[PDB]
DNA sequence: TCAGGGTGGTATGGCCGTAGGCGAGCACAAGGCTGACTTTTCCTCCCCTTGTGCTGCCTTCTGGGGGGGGCCCAGCTCCTCCCCATGCCAGGGTCTTTTC
DNA sequence: GAAAAGACCCTGGCATGGGGAGGAGCTGGGCCCCCCCCAGAAGGCAGCACAAGGGGAGGAAAAGTCAGCCTTGTGCTCGCCTACGGCCATACCACCCTGA
């Protein structure tokens, strides 16, 4: 139970595709924007270019939160592995 | 006078002195500074465009997608420090895994 | 945009090899933002010493501060030998 | 009711992508939570700027300057 | 560029029996002098966003609440809104 | 300064935004606006620097007392996130 | 075993001077800058400035390498502790 | 060789205020050469700027812009 | 030593007309993706032991901190002026948009 | 990516205020030395508690399977917003003197 997964990774680092589906994260945009203004329009580059930083920033918060795992002698990361790499790169102490 | 050929350059020394002019960022500028300033610029395109030139040819590939400058940049130690905060749109990442998680 | 510079860069150094349209909308933004950079940098280095104007000496106090180690030599480099053929 | 679209295949990619090999069961709700406080610093900044320039539309430079703002300079969206 | 004189009267309003040492005004000189080049600088670049040459009182408070947090930006704001209006009248 | 109520220069700031090359045209609000911006900021960062020497029974404000204004915070430890408080110490944790 | 180490962190928090010797500190710094230019002075004002810089980094790197051993189930901290906050931190 | 004089007790006391309860025998070595690249940094960039102004004596003001080029500003030294 | 009252002007900006691109909304398949389930293997987590490196303490000896003083190169100021960068206009060369 | 037409400012020429490079004077503060002496560093030893290895158990990810659903590629429409244009209104800059 460890060789489908490492197959995933060698899959999805030679990728650049975006893997979160587009339809439900404009979805997502579009109802946090609502509570900083009503009746607010986006083009299609604005939703491209949120995801495109949202889908970087996650990547390296898991590059990171491995580091983390790695350290602790895991290999199973955890949310407690997020939390101390969003506290040392000072995102949310 | 092409003060582009001048310099010896490619870059618009004549844009770039607009640029910095329309950009308020002294009440003067130099008659030197819009030629440093082609000439910085043309030599780290000229350096970041080579790099992923020879990254789109070890993929066996004849046109440089985002995919190449994001390897160039992140496989050369200074770019990387240089772009340590640039989202290179459709980039992917490093191909890399850890050595504690292979088998 | 710089499309066309960037293009001719390109050919001059890999003349087989070609730019997408959206491997040319980074280089773009790449000039642009260091651009404003060196442009910025070059700006403090003019206030700080009391001056009204930017010359080819706030721009490479500027290249030194912001390229790292041979990227900053090799661009100081680059640039004197622009200017110095410039006036010449 | 929308943060449920990052599926957790999506996660689990984007984990697989960042050389994560095993993924606690927890992970999932701690990354919607990252990423909704991701988006919703960065949108604010970018209706912000929206905003100052009278319009109603949120054009991609104007996330491209939230993201800037940021210390995220993003390539490619002009 | 020194506030000292200022950031001393202000004191007198809210605490007027506290001093500040001179190692301490040393430092509000460095605040000042801080938020001051951060606000007109977020208020400089936002004309040019808009292909503009003036900085008026529309760009000062898009570039308060931009780098101010929360409730922060809220009073920041609040306060200009009741000085150029009485500046102007 | 005068007419608008403001302890802070207004004629100072408006020296120091034409003289600083922010736009080649200030406005008659911008440095009215940008003198109690900054007059509230000092009076907000004042008066938890001075009830933290209240807690230290000093009569006088010293830069830990301003470290420890800003950092026990969530807004001003916010702002002043990356910066260095000369003679401030860290915060007992 | 620790408890002398707790008062002392007490001590060594309440307190805001400087915690490297300044003579040391300034033939250090003076070492250093030989490299760039010799012959080149310094003010007092600079090197206290450095001195209160670095004093404040080497602190707050040692509070993320106390989180990286907290988080790996031990007390003493490591070059391995160091090296995680500096690379999490962006510095490797 | 002045790095050495970085004693242990010193490394130690400055762990001690960041809140450190107990230090390995690799610390101080590893600290060493964490505070020297540090300060090859700041020394270079405020070197660069005094330098530039012409000038052969480093004022306080070009250490507080080469640490705040660095992202790390400094409150008090003018 | 610098900000304020008064004059003139002209350029930057405010307001209405406009037309067209793009942004939002609606169906419609229908296959790829997702969600639920099951088995099971591997990973996490706890417990034990030890032996080793870390701490605490004691003594000694050093070298950094606190002054005092000399001096001597360096940074700041003042006045000259000259050489560099700017405001403005003519014309076309180059950069911008479309088509294959 | 190359060929073809257009339109927008690039470059040259002319007159000009001004910005900074230079010489001189000055003074100040940074380096260098001298003395003391006492607190701090360095070394050594006892001892102790903590990191790391070993082992075992169980439970929670992971892999494979199957059924449902819903993103999306497509087509179509409506309209509103926004960049451009035209006209003109007044806000602030350059300048002249003064008083805080």
């Amino acid at each position: 139970p460890g060789t489908v997964a490492l197959r995933e990774i060698r899959r999805y680092q030679k990728s650049t595709e975006l893997l979160i589906r587009k339809l439900p994260f404009q979805r997502l945009v579009r109802e946090i924007a609502q509570d900083f203004k009503t009746d607010l329009r986006f083009q299609s580059s604005a939703v491209m270019a949120l995801q495109e930083a949202s889908e970087a920033y996650l990547v390296g918060l898991f590059e990171d939160t491995n580091l983390c795992a790695i350290h602790a002698k895991r290999v199973t990361i955890m949310p407690k592995d997020i939390q101390l790499a969003r506290r040392i790169r000072g995102e949310r102490a | 006078k092409s003060r582009s050929s001048r310099a010896g350059l490619q870059f618009p020394v004549g844009r770039v002195h607009r640029l910095l002019r329309k950009g308020n960022y002294a009440e003067r500028v130099g008659a030197g500074a819009p030629v440093y300033m082609a000439a910085v610029l043309e030599y780290l395109t000229a350096e970041i465009l080579e790099l992923a030139g020879n990254a789109a040819r070890d993929n066996k590939k004849t046109r440089i997608i985002p995919r190449h400058l994001q390897l160039a940049i992140r496989n050369d130690e200074e770019l990387n420090k240089l772009l340590g905060k640039v989202t290179i749109a459709q980039g992917g990442v490093l191909p890399n895994i850890q050595a504690v998680l292979l088998p | 945009s710089y499309s066309v510079y960037v293009y001719k860069v390109l050919k001059q150094v890999h003349p087989d090899t070609g730019i997408s349209s959206k491997a040319m909308g980074i280089m773009n933004s790449f000039v642009n933002d260091i651009f404003e950079r060196i442009a910025g940098e070059a700006s403090r280095l003019a206030h700080y010493n009391k001056r009204s104007t930017i010359t080819s000496r706030e721009i490479q106090t500027a290249v030194r501060l912001l390229l790292p180690g041979e990227l900053a030599k090799h661009a100081v480099s680059e640039g004197t030998k622009a200017v110095t053929k410039y006036t010449s | 009711d929308n943060i449920q679209g990052i599926t957790k295949p999506a996660i689990r990619r984007l984990a697989r992508r960042g050389g994560v090999k095993r993924i606690s069961g927890l992970i999932y709700e701690e990354t919607r939570g990252v990423l909704k406080v991701f988006l919703e610093n960065v949108i604010r900044d970018a209706v912000t700027y929206t905003e100052h320039a009278k319009r109603k539309t949120v054009t991609a430079m104007d996330v491209v300057y939230a993201l800037k703002r940021q210390g995220r300079t993003l390539y490619g969206f002009g």
